[PDB]
């Protein structure tokens, strides 16, 4: 149990060119047709996205500094992504959540866990069973847990193209934990395709705690014992910056595009005239 | 007197005849009570929200 | 207040028109969006020979 896994090939940080995605619906009020700005937290255009590699060939689970929110995009075909940590220092003794799709459901705990410095999902192969994982060795002084529906979570191994884009937002605005998502079903052989998605709000969760910092939950796919197998998967995580953006409406109340004001000076005037 | 002519002279208005009034549906009693009744009051410094 | 027929989001709650006026509302107890709409404003003028 609270295995830790030796000799993993580091990251090296590799970066790459952020686009259009990373816009979320800034709030519940219904506008159609129409153009307007508003100043919130979002993900710039062109800006540099760390990319973090669980193929196999390297595993990382790094503690990633949480700042002002961060949008988090998968890429996988297999569902090996499983969920996200999020806490300040998340060493037994601050207050730290963890919300996943473990085996069956989504589980939101905020409790004090003992955070195994290598939480790690066991999928077994061909049999496509989880054995048991600790995610947290224990639990004590837990304060918030919400269990969602259970749902059937697809945990077997499919080669290809990472086929699915989960794309999720999460701002720590006061104490809430504001989380806006969306899905993309285009595959991509290597890259983080161009392109604009409108994130749907999905929980304003109220945590009430400061959150620092955050890892991924992924999952072993080990063929045999202790051999520490993972599948094909990869990630994208790009920080949130205070700019202001220009939206359109359609009819259908739906974001359609955005400009992002600071980028061009071109921009820039297509803000000043509110025009596209 | 009044010469010829068309003249303003007032703003039309239509008055409401009633009311909507539609909030949700929560009915449970709030706890205030408990937290005012509170049996111990914890000190300014360990002052909770 | 008339029905709404503008397409809407779960999530979204309160529609709203270019001024952000709420012409939409969605009733707490039936989520039914409603168009609203204004009330019969007007200028009293007098024709007189
Ligand atoms: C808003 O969404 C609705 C529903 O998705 C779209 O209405 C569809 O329009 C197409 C093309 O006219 C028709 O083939 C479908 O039968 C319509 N479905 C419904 C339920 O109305 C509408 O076109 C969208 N408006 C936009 C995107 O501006
Ligand atoms: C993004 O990365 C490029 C090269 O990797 C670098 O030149 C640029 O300054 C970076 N932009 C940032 C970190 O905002
Ligand atoms: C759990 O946290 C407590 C304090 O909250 C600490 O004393 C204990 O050492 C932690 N557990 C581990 C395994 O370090
Ligand atoms: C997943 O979480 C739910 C809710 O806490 C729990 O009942 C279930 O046993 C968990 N499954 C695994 C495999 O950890
Ligand atoms: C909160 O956690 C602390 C230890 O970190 C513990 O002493 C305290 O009893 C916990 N509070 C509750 C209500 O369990
Ligand atoms: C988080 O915010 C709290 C409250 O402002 C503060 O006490 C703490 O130092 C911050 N940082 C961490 C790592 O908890
Ligand atoms: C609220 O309660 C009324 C009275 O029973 C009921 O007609 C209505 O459907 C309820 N709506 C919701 C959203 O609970």
């Amino acid at each position: 149990k609270c295995l830790d896994f030796d000799d993993r090939t580091p990251p090296a940080n590799t970066q790459f060119l952020s686009s259009h995605r990373g816009v979320y619906y800034p709030d519940d009020i219904f506008r159609s047709n129409v153009l307007h700005l508003v100043q919130d937290h979002f993900l710039p255009f062109d800006s540099n996205v760390t990319r973090f590699i669980t193929f196999g060939l390297n595993f990382d689970n790094p503690i990633i500094p949480f700042k002002d929110g961060i949008y988090f995009a998968a890429t996988e075909k297999s569902n090996v992504i499983r969920g996200w940590v999020f806490g300040s220092t998340m060493n037994n003794k601050s207050q730290s959540v963890i919300i996943m799709n473990n085996s069956t459901n989504l589980v939101i705990r905020a409790c004090n866990f003992e955070l195994c410095d290598n939480p790690f999902f066991v999928v077994l192969k061909s049999n496509n069973t989880q054995i048991p994982s600790y995610i947290f060795n224990n639990a004590f002084n837990c304060t918030f847990e919400y269990v969602s529906k259970d749902f059937n979570l697809d945990l077997g191994e499919k080669p290809g193209n990472f086929k699915d884009l989960r794309e999720f937002v999460f701002r720590n605005k006061d104490g809430f934990l504001h989380v806006y998502s969306g899905y993309q079903p285009i595959s991509a052989a290597s890259g983080l395709p161009t392109g604009f998605n409108a994130l749907k709000p999905i929980f304003k969760l109220p945590l009430g705690i400061n959150i620092t910092n955050f890892r991924t939950l992924l999952t072993a796919f080990p063929p045999r014992p202790d051999y520490w197998g993972t599948s094909a998967a990869a990630y994208f995580v790009g920080y949130l910056k205070p700019t202001t953006f220009m939206l359109k409406y359609d009819e259908n109340g739906t974001i359609t595009d955005a400009v992002d004001c600071s980028q061009n000076p071109l921009a820039e005037l297509k803000c000043s005239v509110k025009s596209f | 007197e009044i010469d010829k002519g068309i003249y303003q002279t007032s703003n039309f208005r239509v008055a409401p005849s009633k009311e909507v009034v539609r909030f949700p549906n929560i009915t449970n009693l709030c706890p205030f009570g408990e937290v005012f009744n509170a049996t111990t009051f914890p000190s300014v410094y360990a002052w909770e929200r | 207040l008339t029905p709404s027929s503008k397409r809407f989001q779960p999530f979204q709650q309160f529609g709203r028109d270019v001024s952000d006026f709420t012409d939409s509302v969605r009733d707490p107890k039936t989520s039914e969006i409603l168009d609203i709409s204004p009330c019969s404003f007007g200028g009293v003028s007098v024709i007189t020979p």
